[PDB]
């Protein structure tokens, strides 16, 4: 009865991972430290 | 420099948005990273090999996990012919209720995707029977990928970084790859087949719980050491055998039967076990050839530089100068990469050519959409690997080749007459193209004018002879294996061709893809295939051999592999670099695999309906292709959704339109070039700096149009993604709509 | 488990494996009472010799009881 | 029908191990 | 910036200096040709990379060459 | 060098002879 995991993981993969990933990568490519 | 990307001070100081794109496209080019030595190059590559390998094993773990948790594998065991396999579940909030109803298929509780990769046939053939076995496989691959991830981390540590001498020790790596990675891995696969896969096919459960108890053969290891090896071939499986059951099951573990199993229409498991044992012994024997720390063996470098043939002076092996070829191979990673991509692409084509003809997985020869997707998959992977082979040959010739160390050898001789090679490829390509197109257009015109008997129809008598040399009685040539009086049939001094009755039984039944009957349409499409291969080779070989310089640009090696052009002068120099022959050849390669997969699919789609006459009568003119293959098979695809509703082919309809869109978007990058878009973006920059409230924010890095080479990249990537996704949607939906 | 010469040869094989490991990786194999041959023994003391054969009996008893528990011997 | 909830939870906990090892390897390859 | 280098097969016909839209090139005294002058590229930071100098060069393959390198605001030709 | 070209035409005649052998099996001259 672990079919409820999809309603967690598919929003995480579709929204949380892109927002966190693109936020990291955007602030990293605009950073002037390294 | 002081900012991303860290590996390029030149890119890091770029003030424009080009910095980001070229940072992405140069991230895996470790040689062009700043401060890169050769030892750090090899060490970094070794670690990325481990990480990549872990990506592969996590992927295979995913396959096992989704079939185990979401598939219907245990229900598919009891009926592989009538049950649809499940890939994974669908969780999509965008689906309406008719869509959710349309994908609730294959006896599933909710919406699911059907698997077309044949992983059920493969896991069932090699002995898996339950969902827990798939589960333990996936967890084992999770820990196995953990092992490789840790190994790649560990060989970046200072005590465990290998030396540059370790990487360039080629004879030890060849001995270990031939002996271990091929030989022992094939021996262990024979051990798996004999211990697990054959007893599971005979109804007997063998697991980790009881394999140390269970002997595979009732005379276990006594006739092996006494030399009475024929005991393991006695009592094979009968022709009344039913797979995964005890009825008709023999006790033999190493047979030599030949042909296909009668029920499953695939190769015998005992033949495959005997196969992997035989080539295991032979690869282990091969892995003792070269010299290592133990004195005996061959030095490949002494074999290249050898100049005497039993006291008679020669130029080298086969009287050919090979001095420096060892160092040319061993010191260049691009020579090695192009060479391995060539061999791996040939092997990938050879896999695709043998998995439809000689299937090895139980009941996969009746799963048509799987057969189609697997052939087309491996042929596309193979043309990509061949294009990469010649691309890295060109990168070798630009970056890593020197003619001083290769002075007088065979590669320099090939460079010395490169215009002869290129002009003869040009001649063979024109000579095939004019006449193949000419016969097609002749046949089109004469069939259009109501007179189809005026077609130029040419029998493929040579390949029909080869099929008759294999025992195919249908042509009536009465040659080597079709002639029972022949010495090749009887094997006159020894009479030991044990494979031959089952082989002729398999080749003379017309109910499989084992040497399909061929006619004039097969002739015409094979010369289209030869045109495609020769022309793709022309583009690739020309760009490799002109990579260092041509008459239009003699100093081309001074600019690298990929550069836009040499400017407007000397007539204009668009697409002059060696990278541009990659670019131009990828079109010809996709075209070629389009022709071979159209031909595969339409011939087999005539087979699977009992109407071979459609292909045999209509493939000789191009309207027959355009009408009976493209137009006729796409109907149930394009009705995947319509004003009346939806069905299970609606993803394939949406993907078909999607692939057309991505392919057509590629034309924008391939036709429109840069300065148009740069002049456009400049007015956009003006408007953003003049627009109030929008003036509050702006860019940090300046908007510029994509570069010329980047445009060719983005356009070709669109073209190929649209090409693949369009043909995949059409292939899967046409075959799965006509055959479930 | 009735005694057969297969049990004898698996005890001898475990003794040979243990004397192989005892020759390869004992830190001090040459103790004070040495063997009279010291050429068929590789160079030992008598206590290192019967240490290796006692560990071979550990391995051999474990092997033959495990293989009897499976069903092989 | 399928595998249980305990097996999916155990597989996720096991998959945390190549996740951590992949994080270390990707940072080492950059370093 | 881009790299513009002048090879010794120059004949000093000054056409590269005239073709240059951003004043990279100038003519300096020399003695290896009849015209007693080579081209020289001191302002390669102004070089946009358009290669009009290579179009203008009359020698059989190019006494002058432009090697495209790192991009700046000047070499990309941005007014913004 | 080698105006008779005796080495490269030995292998060319050998390949052509193997070709005539396969063609001799084709036209049923040798069975
Ligand atoms: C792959 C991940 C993913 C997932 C899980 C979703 C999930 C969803 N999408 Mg979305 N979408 C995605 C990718 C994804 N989208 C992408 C890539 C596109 C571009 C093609 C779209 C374009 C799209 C459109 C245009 C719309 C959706 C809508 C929806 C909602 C489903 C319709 C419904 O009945 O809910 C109704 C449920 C709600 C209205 C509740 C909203 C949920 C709250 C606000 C979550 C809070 C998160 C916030 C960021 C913090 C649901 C929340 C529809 C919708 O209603 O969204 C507003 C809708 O209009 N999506
Ligand atoms: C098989 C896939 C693969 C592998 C093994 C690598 C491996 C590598 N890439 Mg790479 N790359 C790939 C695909 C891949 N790439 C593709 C498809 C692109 C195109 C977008 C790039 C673009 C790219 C760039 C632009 C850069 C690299 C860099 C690197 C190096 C460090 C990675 C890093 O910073 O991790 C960081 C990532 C993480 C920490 C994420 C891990 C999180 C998971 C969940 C754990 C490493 C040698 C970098 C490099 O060499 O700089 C020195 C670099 O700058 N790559
Ligand atoms: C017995 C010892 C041994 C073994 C097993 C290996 C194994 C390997 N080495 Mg290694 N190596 C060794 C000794 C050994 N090495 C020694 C002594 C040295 C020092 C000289 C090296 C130095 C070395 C380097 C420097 C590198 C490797 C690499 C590799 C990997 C190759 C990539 C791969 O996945 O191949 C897998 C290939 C096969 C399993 C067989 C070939 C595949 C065939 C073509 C397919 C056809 C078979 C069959 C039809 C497939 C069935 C399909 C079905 C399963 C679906 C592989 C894991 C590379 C690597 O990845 O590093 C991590 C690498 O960079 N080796
Ligand atoms: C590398 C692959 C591989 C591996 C790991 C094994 C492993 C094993 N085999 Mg096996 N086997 C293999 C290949 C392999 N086999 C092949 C290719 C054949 C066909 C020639 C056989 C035929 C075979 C038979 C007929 C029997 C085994 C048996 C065994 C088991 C005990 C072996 C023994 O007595 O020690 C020998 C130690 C050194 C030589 C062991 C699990 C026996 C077994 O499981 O009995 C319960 C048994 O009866 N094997
Ligand atoms: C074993 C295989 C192998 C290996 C190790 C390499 C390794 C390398 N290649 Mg190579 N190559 C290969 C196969 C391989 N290639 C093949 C098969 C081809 C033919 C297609 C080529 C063609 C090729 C060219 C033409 C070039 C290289 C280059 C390079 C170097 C840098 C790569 C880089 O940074 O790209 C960065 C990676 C990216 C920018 C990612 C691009 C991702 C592509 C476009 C796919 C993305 C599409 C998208 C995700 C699809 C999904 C969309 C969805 C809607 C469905 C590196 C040495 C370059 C080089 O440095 O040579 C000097 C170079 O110019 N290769
Ligand atoms: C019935 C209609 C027909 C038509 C319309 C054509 C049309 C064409 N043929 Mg074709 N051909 C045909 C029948 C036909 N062919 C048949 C039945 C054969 C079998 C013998 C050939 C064999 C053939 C060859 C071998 C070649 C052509 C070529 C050509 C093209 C140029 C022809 C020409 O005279 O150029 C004017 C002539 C020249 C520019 C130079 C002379 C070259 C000629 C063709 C060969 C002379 C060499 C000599 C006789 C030794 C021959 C060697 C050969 C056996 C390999 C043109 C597209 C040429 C081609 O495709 O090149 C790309 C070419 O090389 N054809
Ligand atoms: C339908 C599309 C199409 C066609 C027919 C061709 C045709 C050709 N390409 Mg090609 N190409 C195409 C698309 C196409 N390309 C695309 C999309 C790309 C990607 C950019 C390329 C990239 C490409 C490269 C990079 C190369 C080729 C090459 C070739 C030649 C291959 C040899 C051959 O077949 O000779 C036979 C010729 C033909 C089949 C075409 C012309 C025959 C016509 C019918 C002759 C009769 C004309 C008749 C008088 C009617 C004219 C009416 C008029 C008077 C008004 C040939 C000219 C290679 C080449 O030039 O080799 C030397 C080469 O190097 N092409
Ligand atoms: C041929 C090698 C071989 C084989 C097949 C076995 C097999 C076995 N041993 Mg064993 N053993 C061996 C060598 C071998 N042993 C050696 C060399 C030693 C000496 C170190 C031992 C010492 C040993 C002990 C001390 C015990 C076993 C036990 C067992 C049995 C159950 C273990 C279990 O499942 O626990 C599963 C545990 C999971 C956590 C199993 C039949 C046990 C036994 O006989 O139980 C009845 C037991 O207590 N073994
Ligand atoms: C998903 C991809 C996410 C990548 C961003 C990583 C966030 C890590 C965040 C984090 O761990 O930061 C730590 C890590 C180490 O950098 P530091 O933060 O120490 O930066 C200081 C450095 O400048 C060293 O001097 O930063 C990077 O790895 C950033 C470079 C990523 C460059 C991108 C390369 C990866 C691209 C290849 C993967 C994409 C292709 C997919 C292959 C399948
Ligand atoms: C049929 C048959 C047979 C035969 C076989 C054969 C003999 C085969 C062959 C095959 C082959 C023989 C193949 C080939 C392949 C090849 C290729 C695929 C190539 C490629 C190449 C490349 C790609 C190159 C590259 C480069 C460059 C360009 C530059 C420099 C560098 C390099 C070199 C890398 C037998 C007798 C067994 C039996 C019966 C059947
Ligand atoms: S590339 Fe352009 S700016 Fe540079 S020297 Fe030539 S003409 Fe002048
Ligand atoms: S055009 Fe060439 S040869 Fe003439 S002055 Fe300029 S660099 Fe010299």
């Amino acid at each position: 009865d672990a079919s409820f995991l999809s309603s967690i993981f598919v929003p995480v993969i579709g929204w949380v991972v892109p927002i966190a990933t693109f936020s990291f990568l955007f602030l990293y490519i605009e950073r002037e430290d390294v | 420099a002081t900012k991303f990307p860290k590996f390029s001070q030149d890119l890091a100081q770029d003030p424009t948005t080009r910095r980001i794109w070229y940072a992405m496209a140069m991230g895996n080019d470790f040689e062009s990273h700043d401060g890169m030595t050769e030892e750090n190059l090899y060490q970094k590559i070794f670690a990325t090999h481990f990480g990549h390998l872990a990506i592969i094993f996590l992927w295979a773990s995913s396959l096992l996990f989704h079939v185990a948790w979401q598939g219907n594998f245990e229900q598919w065991i009891k009926d592989p012919l009538h049950v649809r396999p499940i890939a994974h579940a669908i969780w999509d909030p965008h689906f309406g209720k008719p869509a959710i109803e349309a994908f609730t298929q294959a006896g599933a509780n909710g919406p699911v995707n059907i698997a077309y990769s044949g992983v059920y046939h493969w896991w069932y053939t090699i002995g898996m029977r339950t969902n827990t076995e798939l589960y333990t496989g996936s967890v084992f691959l999770l820990l196995f990928a953990s092992l490789f991830l840790f190994a790649g981390w560990l060989h970046l540590q200072p005590k465990f970084r290998p030396s540059l001498a370790w990487f360039k020790s080629a004879e030890s790596r060849l001995n270990h790859h031939l002996a271990g990675l091929f030989g022992v891995s094939s021996l262990a696969w024979a051990g798996h087949l004999i211990h697990v896969a054959i007893p599971e096919s005979r109804g007997q459960h063998v697991g980790w719980d009881n394999f140390l108890s269970t002997a595979p053969h009732p005379a276990g290891l006594q006739p092996f050491f006494t030399g009475n090896w024929g005991v393991y071939a006695q009592n094979p499986d009968t022709a009344g055998h039913i797979f995964s059951t005890s009825q008709g099951a023999g006790t033999a573990i190493l047979t030599f039967l030949g042909g296909f199993h009668p029920q499953t229409e695939s190769l015998w498991l005992t033949d495959m076990a005997h196969h992997h044992l035989a080539i295991a012994v032979l690869f282990i024997v091969a892995g003792h050839m070269y010299r290592t720390n133990f004195g005996i063996g061959h030095s490949i470098k002494e074999m290249m530089n050898a100049k005497t043939f039993f006291g008679k002076p020669v130029e080298g092996p086969f009287n050919m100068p090979h001095q420096g070829i060892y160092d040319t191979y061993n010191n260049s990673l691009h020579f090695q990469l192009g060479w391995h991509l060539a061999c791996l692409g040939v092997v990938t084509s050879w896999v695709a050519q043998h998995m439809y003809s000689l299937p090895s997985y139980a009941f996969i020869a009746k799963d048509y959409t799987t057969q189609a997707a697997l052939y087309t998959h491996h042929q596309y992977i193979a043309i990509f690997l061949m294009v990469g082979a010649f691309a890295h040959g060109a990168i070798f010739l630009v970056r890593d080749y020197d003619p001083e160390q290769n002075k007088g050898n065979v590669l320099e001789r090939v460079l010395q007459h490169k215009e002869a090679i290129i002009s003869h490829l040009s001649w063979v390509s024109l000579f095939l193209g004019f006449h193949t197109l000419g016969l097609y257009v002749h046949n089109d015109v004469v069939v259009a004018f109501g007179t189809p008997e005026k077609q130029i129809l040419i029998e493929p008598v040579f390949a029909q002879f080869i099929q008759a040399a294999h025992g195919k009685v249908l042509y009536g040539l009465d040659t080597l294996l079709s002639n029972p009086d022949s010495v090749a049939y009887t094997a006159y001094p020894n009479y030991a061709n044990v494979w031959l009755p089952g082989w002729l039984d398999a080749i003379n039944s017309g109910t499989n893809s084992l040497f399909l009957t061929i006619g004039p349409g097969d002739f015409l499409v094979h010369h289209a295939i030869a045109l495609g291969l020769h022309t793709t080779t022309l583009i690739l070989v020309k760009g490799a051999l002109d990579a260092r310089g041509s008459k239009l640009m003699p100093d081309k090696k001074d600019f690298g592999y990929a550069f836009p052009c040499d400017g407007p002068g000397r007539g204009g120099t668009c697409d002059i670099s060696a990278w541009d022959s990659f670019y131009l050849s990828l079109f010809w390669a996709l075209n070629t695999v389009g022709w071979v997969t159209f031909y595969w699919h339409w011939k087999h789609l005539g087979i699977w309906q009992g109407n071979v006459a459609q292909f045999n009568e209509n493939s000789t003119y191009l309207m027959g292709w355009f009408r009976d293959y493209l137009w006729a098979n796409s109907a149930q695809l394009i009705n995947g959704y319509n004003p009346y509703g939806v069905n299970n082919l609606s993803v394939w309809a949406w993907m078909f339109l999607f692939g057309h869109l991505v392919w057509a978007t590629g034309f924008m990058f391939l036709i429109s070039w840069r300065g148009y878009w740069q002049e456009l973006i400049e007015t956009l920059v003006w408007a953003h700096e003049r627009t109030p409230i929008a003036n509050l924010v702006r860019w940090k890095d300046k908007p510029v149009a994509l570069s010329i080479v980047q445009a060719r990249v983005v356009g070709l990537a669109h073209f190929t993604v649209g090409y693949v996704l369009t043909y995949a949607a059409f292939l899967i939906a046409s075959t799965a709509g006509k055959f479930g | 488990l009735e005694w057969s010469p297969t049990v004898g040869i698996i005890m001898v094989i475990a003794n040979v494996i243990a004397i192989t490991f005892g020759r390869q990786t004992i830190k001090y194999p040459s103790a004070e009472p040495a063997l009279p041959s010291a050429k068929f023994f590789g160079g030992f003391g008598a206590p290192a010799l019967l240490a290796t054969t006692a560990f071979g009996h550990i391995l051999g008893v474990g092997l033959v009881l495990g293989l009897h528990n499976l069903g092989r011997i | 029908s399928s595998i249980s909830d305990t097996q999916v939870y155990i597989a996720l906990v096991v998959a945390l191990i190549p996740g951590l090892l992949a994080w270390r390897l990707a940072t080492e390859l950059y370093k | 910036s881009h790299t513009v280098k002048i090879y010794d097969t120059c004949i000093g016909c000054t056409q590269c200096v005239r073709a240059c839209p951003t004043d990279v090139l100038e003519m300096v005294p020399w003695d290896g040709c009849k015209a007693a002058q080579v081209a020289s590229s001191p302002r390669t930071e102004d070089c946009v990379g358009c290669k009009r100098c290579e179009t203008a060069c009359p020698t059989d393959f190019l006494s002058i060459r432009v090697y495209l390198g790192a991009e700046t605001t000047r070499s990309m030709g941005l007014a913004y | 060098a080698k105006p008779p070209y005796t080495f490269r035409t030995g292998w060319a005649l050998l390949l052509l002879a193997v070709n005539f052998l396969v063609a001799a099996y084709y036209f049923h001259i040798i069975q």
